[PDB]
């Protein structure tokens, strides 16, 4: 929550949401380092194996 | 900052290709202190193994 | 899950972390506006209210 | 009312903000700017327009 | 090792070094993380941060 800016975060600038153009935590261009489910919306981002 | 908000959002503060090319025409320095700090290497390489 | 109907109505009785993870309708609603996660206000209410 | 509520978060419209909640965002400072666009409509104490 | 090709640079596990064991310490690694896009340079600054 505090990292969200929950004041002034609304809409739809582009396809990604706009907390998602303001601090890390939120893009789903970032992955954590440990993972278990690869998320929903990975059409963003690659993937190499 | 909330008026200074025009001079801060130019796409011209977040250009680095004149920066870059400035930094390529200045080369590589040359000092015997400089020559620590110059080597690095970055290679890609599949994640299989 | 399958015998419960969410009712999002009001200012404050509505916000999304409950109702929207109940039905899959308005999941499928918040999952392509995902900037519509707010409580102050919220994501829209519909135009019957 | 309220069988239908599913019915209006199939429809995948980005409702827009009203002037109010456009009017909220706004901080003390911020508030006498003329980088604000909803002044144009605060012209009561008493009422809204 | 790609550390210009991290999201997450020299700067944090450094401070993952020195920092004691409070809240404060876990959430100031969330504000460490804000965007520098002019989009976010926009908002940071409207919230007077």
């Amino acid at each position: 929550r505090i990292s969200a800016l929950p004041g002034l975060n609304n809409g739809q600038l582009a396809e990604e949401p706009l907390s998602a153009y303001v601090n890390a935590l939120h893009d789903h261009r970032l992955w954590p380092p440990f993972v278990t489910h690869l998320p929903r919306n990975m059409e963003g981002v690659q993937v190499v194996a | 900052f909330v008026d200074a908000l025009k001079t801060l959002c130019h796409p011209v503060l977040h250009e680095p290709a004149p920066c870059l090319q400035t930094f390529t025409e200045r080369g590589p320095p040359s000092e015997p202190a400089m020559q620590r700090l110059l080597e690095c290497r970055f290679q890609q390489e599949p994640m299989g193994g | 899950i399958e015998y419960s109907l969410p009712v999002p109505f009001h200012r404050f009785y509505s916000n999304p972390t409950i109702c929207a993870a109940l039905s899959d309708d308005i999941k499928r609603y918040v999952t392509e506006f995902p900037h519509y996660h707010r409580h102050d206000g919220g994501f829209p209410l519909p135009t019957a209210f | 009312a309220a069988r239908r509520i599913p019915h209006f978060y199939r429809v995948r419209r980005e409702v827009p903000r009203t002037v109010n909640e456009m009017k909220q965002d706004f901080v003390v400072t911020d508030f006498y700017k003329v980088g604000n666009i909803t002044l144009y409509t605060e012209l009561h104490p008493f009422f809204d327009f | 090792a790609h550390e210009y090709h991290n999201w997450l640079r020299s700067p944090f596990s450094r401070y993952s070094a020195t920092c004691p064991n409070v809240l404060h310490s876990v959430m100031t690694l969330a504000a460490m993380l804000y965007k520098i896009s002019p989009v976010s340079l926009v908002l940071q600054t409207k919230a007077h941060i």
